[PDB]
């Protein structure tokens, strides 16, 4: 429908809280920091433990309470086709993402999944998803994003432009890429 | 039971350690006490009902800005540590702590705790440090900093004495236990 009123998503409506990301340590060097301080060495094992990037996103799922199997994106390789491909979602449903990662040699600090949304190259809204620090291993990480509701639609009922990307205090770009998402009825 | 995880942060010296410690042992630890208390769980019964409260202890030290962040995933309560007899590590709170709680513990109660509440009256105290044109924190003065960056409850304890020690992780519990109604954000458009 006629869009002329969008390109005000209102104020930011946003809430920065003033944070200074934390010097750039290394784990050998915070290791070798207190090594005489038992209690810290406990401590940092308990948090720690025992050609790739350091992080690397293995897939965003869509956790929807409503309509049967998943739905995934395998942010893996390919990502020019989420150029073409479409995806829908009912109207004002009950969702949350599901970011699923994987933390490999030093520390993520503050990882985050931000989301620009466009209508005809309008940025209606910039929502950031604060994942968090994780230490390096194996098994791969997930984290659930808060329930949410999808928008309603009498008026924002059509297909929209997505870029999304992951990032962290560090100001790194893990990953990058964008799709096309529409809101339907059914 | 159910698991709660509660994380304390605060200024070194302020006493989150021995807060830890006087609480799970019911008694005050003197000279031998460790930078950071070893995770513990704690089997509690708040209003008729047993919670499995993971208490964790972390390192102020700006030393490990990187690494103690990594314990506030997962967290449904966060305590921010200050002590009543040190106006420096209170204005830390509003400079340090609580920009960093909430940025990595974003829908999150925040519990404020002014610690050893019995060096309030100590005449000693109020000497070497009303020598250097500072006094105790006031009561008014916690009240207005929780107001300040939002916190569900203020609460003031004492390990040595183990006064309101109880009522603090109590009411952490209780926070998350039924607290009110999210006004349901990033409910788009
Ligand atoms: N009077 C008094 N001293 C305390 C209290 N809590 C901790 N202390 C003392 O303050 C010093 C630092 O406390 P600690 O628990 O190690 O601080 P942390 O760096 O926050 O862990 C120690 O010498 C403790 O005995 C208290 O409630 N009252
Ligand atoms: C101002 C906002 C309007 C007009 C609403 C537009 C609809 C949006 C921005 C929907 C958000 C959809 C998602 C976050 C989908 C998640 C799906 C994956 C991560 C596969
Ligand atoms: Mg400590």
């Amino acid at each position: 429908e006629q869009l002329a009123q969008i390109a005000a998503e209102n104020e930011e409506d946003e809430h920065s809280v003033n944070y200074k990301p934390p010097a750039q340590k290394s784990i050998q060097e915070i290791q070798e920091l207190d090594k005489d301080d038992e209690s810290l060495r406990k401590y940092k094992e308990a948090l720690l433990g025992r050609n790739v990037p350091n992080v690397v996103v293995t897939g965003l799922t869509l956790v929807c309470s409503s309509a049967p199997g998943p739905l995934e994106l395998d942010l893996t390789g390919d990502l020019e086709s989420f150029k073409k491909q479409s995806f829908v979602l009912k109207e004002g449903v009950e969702y949350r993402i599901k970011i699923s990662f994987r933390v490999n040699r030093e520390i993520v600090s503050g990882m985050k999944y931000i989301q620009h949304t466009y209508r005809k190259g309008v940025k209606i809204d910039k929502t950031d998803y604060m994942v968090g620090s994780y230490g390096p291993r194996a098994e791969e990480y997930e984290f659930l994003t808060p329930v949410e509701e999808a928008p309603k639609g009498m008026l924002a009922r059509g297909s929209y432009s997505i870029k999304s990307r992951f990032t962290d205090d560090d100001k790194t770009d893990h990953l990058s890429w964008e799709w096309n998402l529409t809101i339907k009825k059914d | 039971p159910q698991a709660i995880k509660c994380v304390v942060v605060g200024d070194g010296a302020v006493g989150k350690t021995c807060l830890l410690i006087s609480y799970t042992t019911n008694a005050f630890p003197g000279e031998y006490i460790p930078t950071v208390f070893d995770n513990y769980s704690a089997n509690v019964m708040v209003d008729g009902k047993p919670v499995n409260l993971g208490l964790w202890d972390t390192a102020g030290q700006e030393d490990y800005d990187r690494l103690r962040p990594l314990s506030y995933p997962q967290t449904d309560v966060s305590l921010i540590c200050f002590s009543l007899v040190s106006p420096a590590s209170f204005e830390n709170v509003r400079a340090k702590w609580y920009p960093e709680v909430r940025h990595h513990c974003p829908n999150t109660p925040i519990i404020l705790v002014g610690t050893k509440l019995d060096l309030r009256d100590d005449k000693d105290t109020i000497e070497k440090l009303k020598e250097k044109k500072l006094t105790p924190i006031t009561y008014p003065q916690g009240l207005a900093m929780a107001k300040e960056i939002g916190a569900v409850k203020y609460l003031e304890c004492s390990a040595l004495t183990q006064r309101g020690l109880k009522t603090v992780f109590d009411e952490a519990i209780r926070a998350v236990l039924c607290p009110p109604p999210v006004k349901k954000r990033k409910r788009k458009c």
